[PDB]
């Protein structure tokens, strides 16, 4: 029913990737349904790493199945997937996969999960506020997150108790190689002088959680 | 892999069609050809599983069909909905997925749309990071296509500019940014600064300045 990918999001070159995804809502136990691993890469479509279903029953992309390693764990619900000798090719978003049926057609996805092959180091971004640039009756006001890296960075506003209004930018790659976006909140002008804004960000690689409170400038 | 088509395009109400072509052993040969819908920044969707068939889900705006080696996926009655890009797998041998390229689908008849820009100067905190950055918002605006240009006082500046490619949002309109970078002095040193963005012949211009 519904899928997650879990592991991380930096690997250095040469290095072997090790990801792991849990399923919710099914048993992994069924007539029949193979569970599986697809990934997309910046620069091209889909490519079928490949799926795997018990007792050892599993399927490799050519070129990749000498690298690949696919394990299926039924007790815990969990599969893991590992690839070795990785390589900047291999920078993609990997996509948690059911299987449908030999099976030919993949539904439900899962989010998927952003990895970037590098030798860079890893780098949390600097958040500044960015005070409220008015409509009549709606302000805007938000974060500006700089210079992180590798890719991405979740924000939600006042620890989730804030959807309406919020949208948050798509990130830009630098010169220097460093990420950088912002997220901004339409709000009622009324409501600046008593209440206080707190946008929250996320960054899964460097472990980083930042709560930055939005003041009016005086 | 398979190959299809770059990109795609149809009006409102209209229909359109992208192929999917395969080697004998790839769609001329087995039944099997499924097709995903991915809007930006999302997990692809099924939409297609054997040719025909559609899950439960699915409007019947999207069908499927097969001629020899070639696959089409046929979308009728277009909606500001179904711009996305649209994937297409088949079966290779017992032992392989194949995926297409994928298409870009654009609805072609939609309104123009003027983008909201908004200019932050560099906040307070950020200026004794010895850092400045001048940060500009472009939203809510279509067809998803803009210029920024910068302006120091009066004259333009290429230096410090970065710009995001436009990208789709939930609303169905565009959003895209542009930042400049700065040293604290350079900021001090000038008036103003400025940030122009042209969309379909015309041009939004925010203004800064350090005396705000
Ligand atoms: C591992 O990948 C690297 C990437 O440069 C390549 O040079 C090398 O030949 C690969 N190793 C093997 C055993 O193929
Ligand atoms: C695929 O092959 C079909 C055969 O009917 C052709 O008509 C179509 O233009 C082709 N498309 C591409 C992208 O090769």
């Amino acid at each position: 029913v519904q899928l997650q990918e879990s592991g991380p999001g930096l690997v250095k070159p040469a290095e072997t990737l090790s990801l792991t995804c849990s399923v919710s809502g099914e048993s992994i136990n069924t007539g029949h349904y193979y569970w599986g691993w697809v990934r997309q890469v910046p620069g091209k479509g889909l490519e079928w790493i490949g799926h795997i279903h018990y007792t050892t029953a599993v399927l490799h992309n050519p070129s990749l199945k000498s690298r690949l390693t696919i394990k299926i764990y039924t007790l815990r619900n969990q599969i893991t997937l590992r690839l070795s000798n990785v390589t900047a090719a291999d920078t993609a978003v990997y996509h948690c996969v059911r299987s449908g049926g030999k099976p030919h057609w993949f539904s439900p996805w899962g989010p998927g999960i952003h990895v970037t092959v590098s030798s860079a180091s890893t780098k949390g971004p600097s958040v500044f506020p960015l005070a409220p640039s008015t409509s009549g009756g709606t302000a805007a006001l938000g974060c500006l997150v700089k210079d992180y890296f590798p890719e991405p960075v979740t924000v939600s506003w006042n620890s989730g108790a804030l959807t309406s209004g919020v949208h948050t930018f798509p990130a830009v790659l630098q010169s220097s190689g460093l990420y950088s976006l912002s997220s901004v909140v339409t709000v009622p002008s009324s409501s600046l002088g008593t209440q206080t804004y707190i946008c929250n960000v996320n960054h899964k690689p460097s472990n980083t959680k930042v709560d930055k409170r939005v003041e009016p400038k005086s | 892999a398979l190959t299809q088509p770059p990109s795609a395009s149809g009006s409102l109400g209209q229909s359109v069609t992208i192929s999917c072509n395969g080697t004998s052993s790839d769609i001329g040969g087995w039944n099997f050809v499924s097709w995903y819908q991915q809007f930006p920044g999302r997990a692809p969707r099924l939409i297609i599983f054997e040719v025909n068939k559609r899950p439960s889900g699915v409007p019947g705006r999207f069908s499927g069909s097969k001629s020899g080696n070639s696959a089409s996926l046929t979308v009728s009655g277009l909606q500001s909905d179904d711009e996305g890009q649209y994937f297409c797998s088949s079966l290779f041998g017992r032992w392989d997925v194949v995926f297409g390229g994928g298409t870009k689908l654009t609805v072609l008849g939609q309104p123009k749309a003027a983008p909201s820009v908004t200019l932050f100067p560099p906040s307070s905190e950020e200026l004794q990071a010895n850092k400045a950055t001048l940060v500009c918002l472009i939203s809510d605006f279509y067809p998803g296509a803009v210029t920024v240009a910068w302006k120091a006082d009066s004259s333009p500046v290429k230096a410090g500019v970065e710009t995001t490619t436009p990208s789709k949002q939930s609303n169905n309109k565009y959003a895209a940014s542009s930042y400049l970078s700065l040293t604290p002095e350079q900021w001090k040193s000038h008036r103003s600064y400025s940030c122009q963005v042209t969309h379909e012949g015309s041009t939004v211009e925010k203004t800064v300045a350090p005396t705000e």
